[PDB]
RNA sequence: GCUAAACCUAGCCCCAAACCCCACCUUACUACCAAACCUUAGCCAAACCAUUUACAUAAAGUAUAGGCGAUAGAAAUUGAUGGCGCAAUAGAUAUAGUACCGCAAGGGAAAGAAAGCAUAAUAUAGCAAGGACUAACCCCUAUACCUUCUGCAUAAUGAAUUAACUAGAAAUAACUUUGCAAGGAGAGCCAAAGCUAAGACCCCCGAAACCAGACGAGCUACCUAAGAACAGCUAAAAGAGCACACCCGUCUAUGUAGCAAAAUAGUGGGAAGAUUUAUAGGUAGAGGCGACAAACCUACCGAGCCUGGUGAUAGCUGGUUGUCCAAGAUGAAUCUUAGUUCAACUUUAAAUUUGCCCACAGAACCCAAAUCCCCUU
RNA sequence: ACUGAACUCCUCACACCCAAUUGGACCAAUCUAUCACCCUAUAGAAGAACUAAUGUUAGUAUAAGUAACAUGAAAACAUUCU
RNA sequence: UCUCUUACUUUUAACCAGUGAAAUUGACCUGCCCGUGAAGAGGCGGGCAUAACACAGCAAGACGAGAAGACCCUAUGGAGCUUUAAUUUAUUAAUGCAAACACCUGCAUUAAAAAUUUCGGUUGGGGCG
């Protein structure tokens, strides 16, 4: 197994120069051997990527997959931990930078098909991280407008050469 | 395992060049 | 017909 | 191994057979070429060349009776009392040119290598010898060892 | 034929080959005409000495026969009165 | 190679435990057909070619060729300097301080073979310093071979052993094919 | 792994240890020493040496001889050595036919022999070979005190041997008594094979007869330690009187 | 196991590192990527016969354009200038045609002068 | 990933413990010794194999020969087995005859 | 960054040496009531099969035997502790004959210290690449691989994919390189340059089967002993009627990896009899049993199952793993045409001397194209 | 007229495009001898190389988060109701 | 049942939550027409079409998936059955002859019961080779 996750945490930077910009923190926070397929808790982090926290615990609370509970839990976790150990002044002003699910350790099983034939039961487990990054959200990527693109229409226009001379 | 150390050397080596790869030293 | 095998028990009953 | 058939699954059939037709080997009726083979005394050629040969690299004593003891001391014949020798005979081959005076004792002799054997002066005489005293004769030191 | 016999380990003879084939020490096979000694009545007198012969062998039947014979077969054999012996060496011969 | 015996063996498909039964049949199973758990295919199984049992690599070159091997092993040494002829073995003192010390200063080569005519006359001052010694081995005439004389940088030799190999070998030379087995009684043979 | 010593030498190391150690030399050498039986069912070859027709040379010849089976029945019978011949044969006498199990069976009769050195008539399952071994042997009792174990085959024949050796060694009075005459007599005509009663003890006796004999003749109850204390103090204060 | 192979992973990578760019598991797999980078392999040796086929041909393209635009057509280019004994190839005329418009002129002139 | 991941424990071959030092010795014991002994007899090994060399068949029917009596059950019915498919083998399949 | 990857000794292999309290045969592990011995067969080889084959060294693969063929095969005589092993898919099956499977005989494990995804779905068009390009795509070129075939993109076979494991064993005679040389060889053997030594060369998986010996009649077939069940109505002592329980399984539908390796729902036949059924016992494999359906005999019975012979055999199918170069293509016999042997072709090495092409001349009477032959060249 | 091949020429270089089969030059890794003592060399060996056997074992995919499976109701969780 | 189908209820269904298989699968960036081709094309030629993705249906194609299918032919491959196929009578039952003076052994003959083994090749669809 691998456990890289759990040591994203102590690891400890340079004392900054008081003429540089205030590194943002950093918390990572797993939760292993959930009893619930990856796949499925592959939606709830993509859900949650990018939101401040906040939001994406009231996003959390409303919903219906077993998933959203856990995902709470190791969310509301790295708040705590991040005001406690990591020096973060405010609660809120953390957003989700990573939001993951991993295949965990699974167990086979047996399911008794009709004829004294059989599969071969997964019981699956998935892993779940984040990494809480301390500041705003950042803002979404702004569609692309038409200026813009018809400006890289013509810049692909521009870099045109003679092929295959002198 | 298996017998042998020239495999395993040879295999040091390229971890040595792709760790030089990625964290080049100053 | 041929008849119907069944894989050995162990491989199923594994546990952590 | 080529492509499929026997040679490739490597049960061709066995040496001699022909695919069904009559092999060659017993097609051809029997003779007896080799009835008794094993029966029939053999007589290793001793040339009165080579003889000439032994007495003058002096492999071969010509001033003692020369028999087959001295003739298998000297190397000059490879006696195999096994493979049904009988001993040695003497080839007239070298007659023209023989020129040593000697006694020898051998199990044949054709009539012109006596003829040349005494013109030089010397005695030839035609001696049996059953497998078991041809062995002993050819190499008598195992014999001795054997302490009978 | 038995490459290796079960008891010895060795390469056997085919006796059928021994009771059919002499071999000059050279490496000639010699044998007898298939059907010389049957229906002598019907066949011309020509026919008849021509099966009387010994006959030489291929140099494929002759690499036959000496797969199938062992090394005792094809030794130095000094008989006392060999028909053969003056047969058994080649002379004048020419690649 | 000739002392060579190997002693790897694996249990073919007849020998490794169980197997007899067909493990499934023929038809019907949508499996590949088998005939049993313990055939070279199958993991456990019996290996198809392996080494089969203790296999000796015997075999003998002609005794001429290997008294040649040991003449041309003692030219070797002479030509390249690395061959002593010593009139004995005899050391002033039994240490192997003075022995390693000595050929160092002589210029010896990391490794003497030592040559001594028979087992029993080998000094003992010579028999203890080279008992605890590594790469001086002492050994009698009679253990003189190829193998020992390459392996060791430098051939020293006694001259009783000097003329005991001159005589040894050179009889190889001028000898008679063997009517019997040379350890047998001969005219002249000790 | 390899064992020490061939698994057909493992009798013979039994023999060696343990009771069968204590039996007796004599018993061991008649166990351990096996002579070829009398040529019954075949014709043994004249001399060693034959000239076979085909090739006129001189060529040793061995006397192989047939298995034959004794059914447990001639145990208690005397058959002269014959017995059940467990073969094959060509159907008509020509080896391209089939090939057929054959079981050629001897004779058996049964008939009242008087023992003289029993004084005894015993009725026996016999063949005509017993009866004309006997006829060369002038009577049964010379029949079984000459034929040895090998050629007698019947455990009732060692048996008879055993009693008759036994009878001759001890010169029991119990043959014919009140006729001392007569007994005398007996005695004397087969006088030869008379042998020491402790050898006639053991005369036809299997293996496991004899072991049990020597298990019976070396069972003692263990004397108790009190005797062997008490004659040892016995002996210690003699000594130390006389000291 | 008295010989095993240690070096299966070095094997491996010198195949899959042809194959890194590819698609799908032909990238990853060695049993696909093995048969692609084959394939990859043959066509880039078949493929210069036909850049030199392809390179004649835009060539003659640019330079039949060029003549066109003088009103010659490449045939009556190229025939005349051999009759006048100009021995330029098509690489150099259509390089002339891009990079030399008077040069190229001069030469349409030329050729047509000389087939009149 | 058949691969290992650290360099093996060193190993360290002691060229000159007396084992390789006397390698050889005797070797020449019957040509500088006048013969009293054969060189294969300085052989170490299976009794039924010291100065002697077979295929695989001639080595198991010397086996069976030669301490076949001393056999354990299963290991003889084994060599038995391995003889009988050997000579089918020697003798019946391959490409040359 | 997940899953994972890796590891080294647990032991094992081949040699040498050495010869290694109590309970329990009754229903085993339950304190205590009046008798053993007896040819192996068969697979297989003979290309079927039937006699046959198939359970120190040297003499010698000789004498002998043999559908005289496949093949089998003497004797006289001679005298003689270690590891160029494995290291957890290996090595023992083994951490254990345990778990688990089977009624039973019996079978019999596993394991301890990259792929797949996610970060990061997707853009016209196409064996997914290559030539390229300033540029990922757009342009142009390009009919996956293996095997089997005259010929496969083929809509012929195999392959989800990764890791590990998984398949060329040897003689006779040659050739090459040494040694010695009319002798060689460490007895035996060969020798009219031979002899001695070495080097090079002969795969894997798979039947249906056959036989030996066990194990099986807790299913099912039949039988033995001693039991049990059969409402109600109608009829009267019934192989009686209707119809419950019970037994069966006519027809239909559903199900078809199913609830089920033969079921469900409805419908239907028998239901005091030749009935159904519990218990215990018996009959055993060329055998039993059978109201004969070739039915049943522990889910797969035109002859059970297990172990062994056995690595059965397979002229049949499939598979047969580094790089590079070179030479290399279409008759006869045969229980034979799915194969093989000889030829032809082919490859290698060697010897010495003509080879192909080839005009003129030449090659039949009877009743065309060309070919054959060879001076020159 | 031009276009048009791996034909031919041109600059440079050349053993470097057939099945079965055959000859040959090299060679990965492993072990052994002796080196090197760094990760190799010369040799001797051999369980000596896998894109393929409905191959064996193990892992993980695809089909697929699909087929399928499951808890009568309220409540004070005492209980009651269908 | 049908002309001739309709309505409703339950199950299934589809969506939500939980748990979670199987056959299958060379890789696939997986279009249509005509032509071609190992003779039936998504993939080749010429045309046409063509942003990208879910979800639910369908069953025309993927010579679709399931058992080295069914049927036919081959194998000097099995096995079963029947016989006036071949070879035997070991074994039993009869007799006969010897052998022991009803029983039994050996040898013959005849049966019964069985046992072992084989199924040549080339040609021929409506034959009688
Ligand atoms: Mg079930
Ligand atoms: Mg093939
Ligand atoms: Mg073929
Ligand atoms: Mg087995
Ligand atoms: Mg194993
Ligand atoms: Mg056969
Ligand atoms: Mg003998
Ligand atoms: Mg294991
Ligand atoms: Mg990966
Ligand atoms: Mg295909
Ligand atoms: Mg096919
Ligand atoms: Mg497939
Ligand atoms: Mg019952
Ligand atoms: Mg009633
Ligand atoms: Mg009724
Ligand atoms: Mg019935
Ligand atoms: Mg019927
Ligand atoms: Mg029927
Ligand atoms: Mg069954
Ligand atoms: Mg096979
Ligand atoms: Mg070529
Ligand atoms: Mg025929
Ligand atoms: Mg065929
Ligand atoms: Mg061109
Ligand atoms: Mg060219
Ligand atoms: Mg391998
Ligand atoms: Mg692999
Ligand atoms: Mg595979
Ligand atoms: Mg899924
Ligand atoms: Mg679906
Ligand atoms: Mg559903
Ligand atoms: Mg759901
Ligand atoms: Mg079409
Ligand atoms: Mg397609
Ligand atoms: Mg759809
Ligand atoms: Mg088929």
């Amino acid at each position: 197994i691998s456990r890289k996750w759990e040591k994203k945490n102590k690891i400890v930077y340079p004392p900054q120069l008081p003429g540089e910009p205030r590194r943002p923190a950093e918390i990572y926070h797993c939760r292993r051997q959930i009893k619930y397929s990856k796949d499925k808790m592959w939606y709830l982090a993509k859900l949650i990527r990018g939101m401040s926290i906040d939001q994406a615990l009231a996003q959390l609370e409303f919903n219906d997959k077993k998933g959203a509970k856990i995902i709470k839990e190791v969310l509301l976790e790295a708040q705590d931990m991040a005001v406690r150990d990591h020096n973060v002044e405010f609660r809120s002003n953390l957003y989700i930078a990573e939001s993951t699910s991993g295949r965990g350790q699974c167990l086979k099983r047996i399911r008794y098909h009709g004829r004294g034939r059989f599969g071969i039961m997964e019981k699956v487990y998935c892993h779940y991280f984040v990494k809480l990054v301390e500041g705003p959200p950042p803002p979404p990527e702004p569609p692309k407008t038409a200026v813009a693109h018809a400006k890289e229409y013509i810049q692909q226009l521009r870099s045109r050469t003679i092929v295959h001379t002198l | 395992v298996k017998k042998g150390f020239r495999a395993a050397f040879r295999f040091q080596k390229e971890l040595e060049r792709q760790r030089l790869l990625r964290c080049p030293p100053p | 017909f041929t008849p119907p095998i069944y894989q050995p028990k162990f491989k199923t009953e594994k546990e952590f | 191994r080529g492509h499929k058939g026997e040679r490739q699954r490597g049960t061709r059939p066995r040496l001699g057979f022909e695919g069904g037709q009559t092999p060659f080997y017993i097609r051809i009726p029997k003779y007896g070429f080799n009835e008794g083979h094993s029966f029939r005394r053999q007589y290793k050629p001793l040339s009165l060349n080579r003889l000439q040969y032994l007495i003058d690299l002096g492999r071969v004593d010509p001033s003692q009776p020369i028999d087959l003891t001295q003739l298998v001391n000297g190397r000059g014949v490879t006696i195999q009392p096994l493979k049904r020798d009988y001993g040695v005979q003497l080839v007239e081959e070298g007659a023209d040119t023989f020129t040593a005076k000697v006694n020898i004792e051998v199990q044949l002799a054709s009539e012109l290598a006596i003829a040349a054997i005494e013109k030089n002066g010397g005695v030839v005489t035609t001696a049996f010898y059953d497998p078991r005293s041809l062995d002993i004769v050819c190499k008598p030191v195992p014999f001795f060892l054997r302490g009978q | 034929l038995t490459y290796f016999s079960a008891r010895k380990g060795k390469r056997k003879t085919v006796k059928a080959v021994i009771d059919r084939f002499l071999r000059l020490h050279c490496g000639l096979w010699v044998r007898r005409k298939a059907g010389y000694k049957k229906k002598l009545w019907k066949k011309t007198p020509a026919r008849k000495k021509r099966l009387r012969e010994f006959v030489f062998c291929n140099k494929t039947q002759s690499k036959l026969l000496d797969k199938m014979t062992t090394s005792f077969w094809k030794r130095r054999n000094w008989y006392v009165d060999d028909p053969y012996q003056k047969y058994h060496d080649r002379t004048n011969l020419k690649v | 190679n000739f002392k060579r015996i190997s002693y790897a063996k694996t249990k073919t498909r007849a020998e490794v435990r169980g197997g007899g039964r067909k493990p499934w049949p023929q038809k019907g199973t949508g499996r590949a057909r088998h005939g049993s758990i313990r055939s070279p295919l199958w993991r456990g199984g019996g290996v198809a070619h392996g080494p089969r049992g203790p296999t000796s690599y015997y075999y003998m070159l002609p005794m001429k060729v290997r008294a040649l091997g040991l003449k041309v092993a003692l030219t070797v040494k002479l030509a390249q300097d690395d061959l002593h002829i010593m009139d004995s073995l005899e050391l002033p003192t039994g240490d192997p301080q003075y022995l390693t010390e000595l050929a160092h200063y002589r210029r010896w080569g990391d490794s003497v073979l030592l040559v001594d005519l028979t087992h029993e006359e080998m000094p003992q001052s010579i028999v203890e310093a080279t008992s605890r010694l590594k790469t001086f081995n002492l050994i009698p005439a009679v253990g003189l071979n190829v193998h020992s004389m390459l392996k060791h940088q430098t051939l020293v030799l006694t001259l009783p052993t000097v003329a005991f190999l001159e005589d040894k070998l050179l009889w190889q030379d001028s000898r008679y094919r063997p009517l019997y087995p040379f350890s047998l009684p001969y005219s002249d043979f000790p | 792994p390899l064992h020490k010593y061939p698994v057909w030498l493992w009798k013979r190391l039994q023999l060696r240890e343990g009771i069968c150690s204590r039996l007796p030399g004599h018993y061991l050498r008649s166990l351990e020493e096996e002579r070829t039986p009398t040529p019954v069912h075949y014709r043994p070859h004249g001399a060693k040496f034959k000239i076979n027709p085909k090739n006129g040379q001189r060529e040793r010849v061995e006397d192989v001889p047939i298995p034959i089976y004794f059914p447990p029945e001639s145990q208690r019978g005397l058959w002269g050595g014959e017995g059940w011949i467990l073969g094959q044969i060509y159907a008509n006498n020509d080896k391209l036919s089939k090939r057929l199990k054959k079981v050629w069976k001897p004779q058996l009769f049964e008939r009242e022999f008087y023992s003289e050195i029993l004084d005894k008539k015993f009725t026996v399952t016999v063949t005509m070979r017993t009866l004309d071994l006997i006829d060369e042997a002038y009577g049964l009792d010379f029949y079984i005190l000459k034929t040895p174990k090998e050629d007698l085959c019947s455990k009732f024949g060692m048996d008879l041997k055993r009693g008759m050796l036994l009878r001759l060694a001890r010169q029991d009075p119990q043959l014919h008594p009140e006729d001392p005459e007569r007994r005398a007599a007996i005695y004397d005509k087969y006088k030869e094979f008379a042998i020491p009663e402790e050898e006639a003890e053991w005369v036809g006796l299997t293996l496991e007869e004899a072991i049990e004999k020597q298990r019976l003749l070396e069972e003692k109850d263990p004397v108790p330690l009190f005797k062997i204390y008490v004659a040892e103090l016995i002996q210690q204060l003699q000594q130390q009187a006389l000291s | 196991l008295r010989n095993r192979v240690t070096d299966r992973y070095f094997r491996i990578q010198e195949v899959l590192k042809h194959a890194r760019h590819f698609r799908g598991r032909k990238n990853r797999c060695y049993r696909l990527a093995v048969r692609t980078v084959i394939r990859a392999f043959v066509k880039c040796t078949k493929a210069r016969y036909l850049k030199k086929k392809n390179m004649r041909t835009l060539w003659i393209n640019r330079i039949t354009a060029a003549s066109q635009e003088h009103g010659l057509k490449y045939p009556a280019l190229i025939g005349n200038l051999v009759k006048c004994q100009v021995e330029l190839n098509r690489k150099v005329l259509a390089d002339l045609a891009i990079y030399e418009p008077k040069t190229f002129k001069s030469l349409a002139a030329l050729a047509s002068r000389r087939r009149h | 990933i058949g691969i290992r991941l650290t360099l093996p424990p060193p190993k360290v071959v002691d060229r000159w413990n007396e084992k390789r030092a006397m390698f050889g010795v005797y070797d020449n014991i019957g040509i500088l010794g006048n013969f009293e002994k054969h060189p294969k007899e300085l052989i170490r090994g299976p009794i039924w194999l010291r100065g002697w060399k077979g295929n695989e068949l001639q080595r198991c029917i010397r086996k069976r020969k030669m301490v076949g009596s001393r056999m354990f059950a299963d290991d003889l019915h084994n060599l038995n087995k391995r003889i009988r498919y050997l000579y089918k083998h020697f003798n019946r399949h391959g490409k040359f005859r």
